[PDB]
């Protein structure tokens, strides 16, 4: 079955009223199981035949349908809510999960703590370098991040990874990491991290002596 | 005198799965032509005889059985099969000369309410062994508890309806079958042509 | 509980056949429809197997005969026996009991399956010794840097697990080298950075490696 789930990216702020619509190509009558996986951590059976909620369940998720269209209701948000929520049908043979809809939660911006860390001896004397500068607790997720290379725009060259969102503070977490070799380390001198938030405030400028 | 094919054929109600109605057509001239007449058979299927070839043979006794599966499964009530029906329900053997016939017996089985008088087997230790038959209220566990016959955890009924209603698609619609058998034994033959 | 422990599998050659392991808590293998999911990293759960309660299999498309499934009554176990691997098998598989109608289930946390040509080289710790420039006020942080592993996965301890507060570890990324790498930050005050001693431990299971890194400020 051809199982279509509508949204993917829905972000609600703290306790409110969100719905997710799993969409079937035929009639699978009532068996369709919704799933809850949190991040890591294996997925949790929901509602199984579209209209059951399983005990010791909290009691907010609802859902309800028949034949190809459902729906999945959440009845308050609390914070520790943060998942990817599945569609299963589990009586035609070529069972077909359905995409996934991550939800996040929306809260006000904050102000973010930015750290920078040195590349240590060892690695710089056995010719290669790391230079990890490093933001916390910012929103959202998107942000401006560049790099300068002798007065240069820079491109290609740089990679970012960040945290999935917290479950009870909803801070993120940033890391950039730069590579060179030996060559380059040791007739290049200033390196730079600037990154600016969405929060009005002086652009954060980070410097370094060598000698300390 | 002819066979009674119309109390096979036509009743009011028919067996549900796990009580499948086996019946003996004995000692009479059967043409299996007295049928074709009002099923527009999903899948009248017949195997190894063909339709014309059965109004000339003779042989000792013809079995027809009779049940109620939905719509997806009729394709499980076949030769070589697996699935609940055919596994934990009804059997047919690897090898068979008869003709599955299959009607869309919407108008008189479906209840709005559902009509749970229509139920399967969901569970059951081992496969069906050809042509058994099978019926039993025993509680399936999962602990090794013996749970003492209660609705509880590890503890369920094995028996399940079908909750036909109306307002279903054609996939869940009663669709009664009447798998028609071809005996023939040492013994002289009796149902001829 | 049902808790599974359904972990077998780290990763082989192109062509090569490897061997799951499931197992069971207050139920008995045989007895409970039970399934094997497949899901791939970033993508939906997808469906490769299923066993019923008389040994009725059932399997996907694209696992047609490479793939085995096999019930063990006398220790639970339920073995899933992939032969003839490929190069795009590569995700996280779940053992999955499913009671058909009633409604409970057990997925376990599941195994991951990394099936490539590349060979398995050892993690490299490199010290995140915190700078003088951290606020004297404020909180400081410092953390364990582990670049160019192979493959996943790597955890990584702080204090033996005494520590969890303020621990960030940052998800793996691919370099261009096909190496893995990750940072671990935590956040502590400053009044126990001479008077406790802070150490990180990387952890890879496929290689037995056990490295343990000592931290101080400078």
């Amino acid at each position: 079955i051809r199982m279509t789930q509508s949204p993917a990216s829905l972000s609600a702020s703290i306790g409110d009223r969100v719905t997710i619509t799993c969409q079937a190509s035929q009639d699978i009558n009532k068996y369709l199981n919704w799933y809850q996986q949190k991040p890591g951590k294996a997925p949790r059976l929901l509602i199984y035949d579209a209209s059951n909620l399983e005990t010791g369940v909290p009691s907010r998720f609802s859902g309800s349908g028949s034949g190809t269209d459902f729906t999945f209701t959440i009845s308050s948000l609390q914070p520790e809510d943060i998942a990817t929520y599945y569609c299963q049908q589990y009586d035609n043979l070529p069972i077909t999960f359905g995409q996934g809809t991550r939800l996040e939660i929306k809260r006000t911006v904050a102000a973010p703590s930015v750290f920078i860390f040195p590349p240590s001896d060892e690695q710089l004397k056995s010719g290669t370098a790391s230079v990890v500068c490093l933001l916390n607790n910012f929103y959202p997720r998107e942000a401006k991040v560049q790099w300068k290379v002798d007065n240069a725009l820079q491109s290609g060259n740089s990679q970012e990874s960040v945290t999935e969102q917290d479950s009870k503070d909803s801070t993120y977490s940033l890391s950039s990491t730069l590579t060179l070799s030996k060559a380059d380390y040791e007739k290049h001198k200033v390196y730079a991290c600037e990154v600016t938030h969405q929060g009005l405030s002086s652009p954060v400028t980070k410097s370094f002596n060598r000698g300390e | 005198n002819l066979c009674p094919f119309d109390e096979v054929f036509n009743a009011t109600r028919f067996a549900s799965v796990y009580a499948w109605n086996r019946k003996r057509i004995s000692n009479c001239v059967a043409d299996y032509s007295v049928l074709y007449n009002f099923a527009p058979f999903f899948a009248f299927k017949c195997y190894g005889v063909s339709p014309t070839k059965l109004n000339d043979l003779c042989f000792t006794n013809v079995y027809a059985d009779s049940f109620v599966i939905r719509g997806n499964e009729v394709s499980q009530i076949a030769p070589g099969q697996t699935g609940n029906i055919a596994d934990y329900n009804y059997k047919l053997p690897d090898d068979f000369t008869g003709c599955v016939i299959a009607w869309n017996s919407n108008k008189l089985d479906s209840k709005v309410g559902g009509n749970y008088n229509y139920r399967y087997r969901l569970f059951r230790k081992s496969n069906l062994k050809p042509f058994e038959r099978d019926i039993s209220t025993e509680i399936y566990q999962a602990g090794n508890k013996p749970c003492n016959g209660v609705a509880g955890v590890n503890c369920y009924f094995p028996l399940q309806s079908y909750g036909f209603r109306p307002t279903y698609g054609v996939g869940h619609q009663p669709y009664r079958v009447v798998v028609l058998s071809f005996e023939l034994l040492h013994a002289p033959a009796t149902v001829c042509g | 509980e049902v808790q599974l422990v359904e972990s077998g599998g780290d990763l082989v050659q192109p062509g090569g056949s490897l061997r799951l392991s499931c197992a069971a808590s207050g139920f008995i293998v045989s007895r409970n429809y039970m399934s094997w999911v497949r899901q791939a990293p970033g993508k939906g759960l997808e469906w490769v197997s299923s066993i019923y309660s008389g040994g009725s299999t059932f399997y996907a498309g694209s696992v047609k005969g490479r793939f085995t499934i096999s019930r063990d009554n006398s220790k639970n176990t339920l073995y899933l026996q992939m032969n003839s691997l490929r190069a795009e098998d590569t995700a996280i598989y779940y053992c999955a009991r499913d009671i058909p109608r009633h409604g409970g289930d057990s997925w376990g946390q599941g195994t991951l399956v990394t099936v490539s040509s590349a060979s398995t080289k050892g993690p490299s710790v490199f010290p995140l010794a915190p700078s003088s420039k951290s606020t004297s006020g404020g909180t400081a942080a410092l953390g364990c840097l582990v670049k160019d592993y192979f493959p996943e996965p790597v955890t990584v301890s702080w204090n033996s697990g005494a520590l969890t507060s303020g621990v960030h570890t940052f998800p793996a990324v691919l370099q261009s080298s096909g190496l893995y790498s990750l940072s671990s930050v935590v956040t502590v005050p400053s009044s126990s950075l001479g008077t406790q001693t802070y150490i990180c431990n990387v952890n890879h299971k496929p290689s037995n490696t056990k490295v343990d890194k000592k931290v101080e400020p400078k």
